RNA sequence: UGCGAAAGCAGUUGAAGACAAGUGGCUUGUCGUUCGUUAAAAUGGCCUCGUCGCGAAGG
């Protein structure tokens, strides 16, 4: 369930959580990168958000909400955006 | 590890001070080492329960 | 052994001036005798103190170092007011003042005048057959700033006149180490490494009595009219000698003998005390450097004492938060 | 007493203070104190609180 | 020749308002932080926090 | 209560009891050290 | 914070024979040991200066055995009859057997290849010979030649002291053991008789009369003498000359008896008491000598010892018994040079280490977890006890909810939950929980009881057993009433 | 003169330590006790002597705040999981550090630490931090007086061993910069005055099996200030 | 809600206002709204501290 933030450069970790509480099985983002939408296996989808200008100057991600919203798992996700859809 | 393992090299020239960790003392297995802050005191605490102390005469 | 290098007792009992060694340095400082703490370091260790002496107008002390100065140092303000100085970089070997005269001796045999009111030097002068010096004081006859005793190895009553030896007394098998003048006409004078008191006569040169104790000395203390005259023993114990001028009829033996115990069974030394008319100022170290006191009632208690404190030996750590079971 | 650190969302929890808490917060040069304004609901009758702060070293009690 | 005299304290007394106030505290440290200075409805106590008694 | 007097209660709740140079030296040394 | 509180185990109230501390010292004694002998087992004495040593006497072959092990250790066999009496000096060191033939032979301990000297009693049996407890050299043998002897170990020749004056039978001595001039004696017509050693010894002093031929005398004060002969042991006090205590509560004759004082135990005294029935029953002498403990064997229980009061070791009670053999029923009592420093010599000593608690229950954790379902589920698990499965019961009853315990069963783990509940309806302490629990299991699910059939024939004999406790109890009702009519 | 004369040890001296202002030796062992030496020339004698019973301490050393200069903290930690915070400003107190609040699974223990000083950069409030060893490749930030985690960064192979530069930035103002070893050679240097991430990562021009480091030269953990503008 | 015994005894139940929703009006619901009568429903559950020989800038 750990799901880390690891930089790219430099080639280490820079944040962390322990969020979820079994297999996280997938997860994905929108197209300039405010969230990241993680789901297991104990289907909590579960949503990281960097939203804010102070959070972006830090570019620090927040264990920002939560949805259960399955009833066994869920084993793919997929995000879509548009300007008239998203 | 090993009984009187203990040197202090000169930091600008890195060379290596010859005279005084020689064979005639008694630094023991050392295993803790701490330099005052302006006395020039220097403390060698060895593994037989005891710490040396000697004094740069230069600080 | 004692950390502490030297200590002094201000006049009347009050205030004792003492310098110990930290890092090198010399923490000097004064402590109260019922504080005080923020009291300095010089620069390094060859700059180290050799002897100290107090004046009471302020309240001062005055350090005479080792590497050729005086040290006129205040104790309300905390800097030193003033550095007499010679013009020779020997080490001062001892220092003593009389209301406005001081008078210092050198290691290389010199004697030098001085004046903690008009701050210059005055005469700067040696003499023959006085071949070390470490001891010398100012006798107490008014203002007899003349007639003053120089000791080291035996003891040279000198005058600053006449300018040469009037009086030569013996001494010791060893340098002298204490010597005061208790009257008008007795000193008392006692090395170090050895038991033996012997107080002298400034017009005959007659040992008059010798005083013994259980151990070499450290230093003397006498009241105000040579009644009663407390040493400190090398090994942490208080000698006092009671009534020493009377008539056991030519040595003394020790009458007073106050040492200190702990409540846990272990022995603490004791430095410099200080007896004036029925007290006594006993002083000791309890940790390290911070030294405590004790004003003892002097001519009641009995003939040895053993005086109880307590101390941290065994003492469980009840937490003002956690209970006796945790 | 529950304190979440935001970076993760996670707590340290502080289980039985003999009440229900009312009011809290730190109170410290750089917050090394934890006040607490306790209440002890389990009489219906009166409002007895009960005031207590704490340091965040171990979370040990001080001067209830 | 009896009387009534006051002798022990009561309830600490905050600010017991009907949720006018979100600072429901009204005790204080001093600025040397070992003294907590606390208000009652009788008293004003002012407590050591090392030593934990009623220090006035 | 058992020493000869009454306690009462408020609900206020209070209890009451139904009842029958050197010292100039020094003092300067003490404020300049601090 | 605070600590949390241990989920206690609420035991059974207050039922009768109610557990005295006692009985709970003697109740204690396990490993009941049963050994073999050949004939039967007459007498058992222990050895005294380091007791761990017991000496029994089968007929013709004396056996010791040790404390430690509980094995036969050494024998003695060099006797011409059937050996009766056996006992130890005061220092434990030698070993006087009288037998049958009269040559009453003193061995030292461990050391049978050589008998120390025999003296020569009388023609009859020597029936029973023991050491004085003060004096170490002197000792009495009572043959039945209607008579006793006292004699000198070191002027083995000759009889020191003939004690007579009892008519049948003498069978027992015992010596007042703070004056050592006063020796009692025992005979088969009664009268407990006791003379003066200074005296001529011809005559007791005063006699004691026990109306049954008395069976043993033992001494358990300077004070106060223990006497026992037929189905009662009477307790007599020199001071007032006078018997003033008896208890028979035995179905034959006591045959032994013995004392101990001041060993490890929440009684000071004791008395212990062989009675040929199957029973040794033990007695209390601080409280008017009540009975205290009792212990059932297999045959007429003959004689019987325990261990002395400073045993060290496993203390032993032991009996011989008649049928020819044996009962022990025993009770048993260069990297890391400064990690034991422990603060000697150090000015200030800290100490807030916390001790490991017993570790918690699984249920215990469960409900700490706030896991009710899963702590109901193993709860009851066939691995528990019944103390245990009523304690978390009466918890979930009392903190959490049974609706929320029972929110999530179906048919299958609903059983467990009646099938319990039917061992656990008949008993007493139990049958209030099963009750309001049943009660709420039946209103939460009964469309499921509707619907399924596994657990309508578990509802129909739980029926059949509230029937079967509702006719119990009514009875018992009725003897309630029986009983507030004979009050 | 032997700086354990006037009193003896009994384990190795597994930690020294300097007062950085005051003339104090501490020292501490296997043997559950540190005692704290006033330390000169001639003689040196023992001031206090602390025993804590159950537990040993593998490293233990000052700690003097950079603003009031009047905390006198002493960290000591051993092979358990909670370090002991003292106080001193002359019976004593202690507190028992054993709550990493978030992240629990990642100290085995606080066997090594360190201990250095933070401006907080958005206002000037110097405060302490203690670090500590991970077991995987973490190394924790602590707060010193509170005790409230603060950040955890980490390096991949093991933490083998790490050090505290610091570096001006203006006038009254300072950056730290913690610098942390592999056991096989590329350190990773990030600062800490922000949030924990890497502004450099460089390998050492061989070695392999590297077992300590320590910087300094200016100021470190042997040598702080008392000034903030000292640094 | 009142009495009283741990059981039972006698009796409440409205008026107005605001706001929302749904079908300009009209139906339904909530009240950090007033007067008067003694009158279930956000995946959210309680921490660690049981842990692992000698030898003062050579012999």
């Amino acid at each position: 369930g750990s799901i880390k933030f690891w930089d790219f450069q430099f080639a280490t970790l820079n944040q962390s959580f322990k969020a979820h509480d079994a297999d996280v099985l997938c997860l994905t983002t929108d197209t300039d990168n405010n969230y990241v939408f993680s789901a297991g296996v104990d289907r909590k989808i579960f949503q990281f958000s960097q939203n804010t200008n102070k959070s972006q100057k830090n570019n620090r991600w927040v264990n920002s909400s939560n949805r259960l919203l399955h009833g066994n798992d869920i084993r793919a996700i997929c995000a879509y955006q548009s300007k008239g859809a998203d | 590890a090993v009984k009187d393992a203990l040197r202090l090299v000169h930091l600008p020239s890195c060379s290596v001070f010859s005279n005084w960790p020689t064979s005639g003392t008694p630094l023991g297995k050392v295993t803790s080492v701490a330099f005052s802050p302006s006395g020039g005191l220097l403390a060698v605490g060895n593994e037989q329960g005891k710490v040396r102390l000697w004094k740069l005469n230069h600080y | 052994d004692s950390p502490v290098l030297q200590s002094a007792y201000d006049p009347s009992g009050q205030y004792l001036c003492y310098v110990t060694v930290a890092l090198d340095k010399q923490r000097v400082g004064v402590q109260p005798t019922q504080w005080n703490e923020n009291f300095l370091y010089l620069e390094d260790s060859k700059l180290k103190v050799t002897c100290l002496k107090w004046v009471n107008d302020t309240v001062a002390i005055i350090l005479g170092m080792n590497n050729g100065e005086i040290w006129l140092y205040s104790v309300l303000a905390n800097e030193v007011t003033y550095k007499f100085t010679t013009g020779n970089s020997y080490e001062i070997k001892d220092i003593d003042l009389m209301g406005n005269q001081l008078w210092c001796i050198d290691s290389s045999d010199a004697f030098y005048q001085f004046d903690l009111l008009q701050f210059k030097l005055l005469q700067h002068f040696r003499i023959n057959n006085c071949v070390q010096l470490n001891k010398l004081t100012i006798v107490p006859a008014g203002d007899s700033v003349a007639q003053l005793l120089v000791a080291s190895h035996s003891i040279s009553l000198i005058d600053i006149e006449e300018k040469k030896v009037v009086m030569t007394f013996p001494g010791h098998v060893s340098p002298v180490s204490t010597l005061q003048v208790i009257t008008n006409e007795f000193f008392i004078s006692g090395a170090e490494g050895d038991r033996f008191l012997n107080v002298y006569d400034i017009h005959s040169g007659m040992t008059k009595c010798v005083l013994v104790a259980e151990s070499d000395i450290k230093e003397l203390s006498h009241s105000g009219q040579a009644d009663s005259i407390a040493v400190t023993t090398e090994d942490g114990s208080l000698e006092i000698f009671v009534d020493p001028l009377v008539s056991g009829n030519k040595s003394k033996k020790s009458s007073k003998k106050i040492q200190i115990v702990s409540k846990d069974g272990r022995k603490v030394p004791i430095y410099n005390a200080f007896i004036n008319k029925d007290l006594l100022n006993v002083s000791w170290l309890q940790n390290a450097t911070m030294p405590y006191f004790k004003n003892l009632q002097w001519r009641e208690i009995p003939n040895e004492y053993t005086v109880e404190i307590s101390l941290n030996w065994n003492n469980k750590n009840k937490s003002a938060d956690r209970d006796l079971h945790g | 007493m529950s304190l979440w650190q935001l970076e993760t969302n996670s707590q340290q929890f502080l289980p039985r203070l003999n009440g229900i808490i009312i009011d809290c917060q730190v109170l410290g040069p750089q917050g090394n104190y934890y006040s607490l304004i306790l209440q002890m609901t389990e009489n219906n009758s009166n409002s007895d609180y009960q005031f207590l702060l704490l340091n965040a070293s171990d979370l040990t009690s001080k001067l209830s | 020749q009896y009387k009534l005299s006051v002798v022990s304290g009561g309830k600490p007394a905050l600010n017991n308002l009907s949720s006018v106030t979100g600072n429901k505290n009204i005790a204080r440290l001093s600025q040397d932080q070992r003294n907590y200075i606390i208000p009652f409805n009788n008293q004003i106590k002012v407590y050591s926090v090392e030593t934990r008694q009623c220090v006035k | 209560n058992y020493d000869t007097d009454f306690i009462f209660l408020d609900i206020e709740s209070t209890l009451g009891v139904v009842g029958t140079n050197s010292d100039i030296f020094a003092e300067q040394l003490h404020k300049l050290s601090s | 914070s605070t600590a949390r509180p241990r989920i206690i185990t609420s035991k059974a109230p207050l039922l009768p024979q109610q557990t005295t501390p006692e009985q709970r010292y003697w109740r204690q004694y396990t490993s009941a040991q049963l050994v073999k002998e050949h004939n039967s087992v007459t007498h058992i004495s222990f050895n005294p200066q380091h007791p761990h040593d017991f000496a029994v006497t089968s007929s013709t072959r004396v056996q010791i055995f040790s404390s430690r092990t509980r094995q036969v250790i050494k024998t003695f066999s060099r006797f011409k009859d059937v050996v009766y009496s056996a006992s130890f000096r005061s220092d434990g060191k030698l070993l006087c057997a009288g037998d049958a033939t009269g040559l009453v032979s003193v061995y030292d301990s461990y050391n049978p290849r050589t008998i120390l000297l025999s003296i020569n009693a009388s023609t009859h049996p020597t029936h029973v010979t023991k050491f004085h407890t003060q004096d170490n050299k002197i000792l009495a043998t009572a043959s039945d030649d209607r008579v006793t002897r006292l004699w000198d170990i070191s002027n083995a020749y000759e009889p020191q002291l003939e004690l007579t004056g009892a008519t049948d039978y003498v069978r027992t001595l015992s010596f007042i053991p703070a004056a050592p001039h006063l020796v009692a004696t025992g005979s088969y017509d009664g009268l407990i008789r006791l003379y003066d050693t200074r005296s001529s010894g011809s005559t007791p002093i005063y006699s004691l009369n026990h109306d049954q031929p008395v069976e043993n005398v033992i001494a358990v004060s300077p004070t106060q003498i223990v006497s026992c002969g037929g189905n009662n042991f009477k307790v007599w006090d020199l001071t007032s000359n006078k018997k003033l205590y008896e208890r028979g509560n035995f179905n034959k004759a006591v045959t032994c008896l013995d004392y101990v004082e001041n060993f490890d135990s929440p009684m000071q005294s004791a008395l212990i008491a062989s009675s040929l029935d199957g029973h040794v029953k033990v007695f209390d002498p601080l409280d008017n000598f009540q009975v205290k403990f009792g212990w059932k064997f297999s045959g007429p229980v003959l004689s019987c010892a325990v261990s002395p009061s400073t045993a060290q070791g496993n203390r032993h009670l032991v009996a011989g018994l008649s049928s020819g053999l044996l009962a022990i029923r025993t009770k048993k009592k260069r990297m890391m040079r400064g990690s034991e420093y422990q603060g000697d010599q150090e000015h200030i000593i800290h100490n807030d280490k916390v001790r490991s608690q017993r570790r918690m229950r699984a249920f215990e954790r469960n409900i700490n977890q706030f896991k009710w379902s899963e702590a109901l589920d193993n709860a009851f698990v066939p691995g528990m006890a019944k103390e245990l499965t009523l304690t978390v019961l009466q918890e979930l009853r009392k903190r959490g909810k049974v609706r929320v315990a029972l929110y999530g069963r179906d048919e299958s783990t609903l059983e467990p939950l009646l099938n319990w509940c039917l061992k656990g309806i008949e008993d007493v302490r139990s049958a209030s929980i099963v009750a309001d629990w049943v009660a709420v299991v039946l209103e939460l699910y009964g469309n499921t009881l509707e619907s399924s059939p596994v657990l309508q024939e578990l509802m129909i004999d739980l029926k059949t057993k509230v029937r079967h406790e509702i006719h119990k109890s009514k009875e018992a009702q009725r003897i309630e009433g029986m009983l507030q009519l004979l009050t | 003169k032997d700086a354990n004369a006037s009193h003896p040890s009994h384990s190795a001296i597994q930690s020294l330590s300097f007062h950085p202002s005051k003339p104090l030796l501490l020292t501490g062992g296997y043997d559950k006790t540190l005692r704290i030496y006033h330390i000169d020339g001639k003689t040196n004698h023992l001031v206090t002597s602390l025993h804590l019973v159950g537990s040993p301490i593998q490293t233990c050393t000052f700690y003097t705040s950079l603003s009031n200069q009047n905390q006198q903290n002493i960290f000591t930690a051993g092979r358990r999981r909670y370090m002991h915070s003292w106080d001193l400003s002359l019976t004593a107190k202690i507190e028992k550090f054993s709550r990493l609040y978030g992240h629990e699974s990642t100290q085995r223990s606080f066997e090594n630490f360190k201990v250095a000083h933070l401006q907080n950069s958005q206002t000037n409030s110097v405060h302490g931090i203690v670090l500590l060893q991970g077991n995987n490749g973490w190394i924790n930030i602590l707060h010193s007086t509170s005790g409230l985690w603060l950040m955890g960064c980490k390096i991949e192979g093991v933490i083998t061993d790490f050090c505290i530069d610091y570096q001006p930035i203006s006038r009254g103002k300072f950056r730290t910069i913690l610098i942390a070893v592999n056991a096989y050679g590329e350190v990773w240097e990030f600062d800490l005055n922000k949030n924990g991430h890497v502004i450099r990562r460089w390998k050492d021009q061989g070695g392999v099996g590297i077992t300590k480091i320590q910087v300094g030269g200016g100021t470190t953990t042997t040598c702080p200030a008392l000034q903030i503008s000292k640094i």
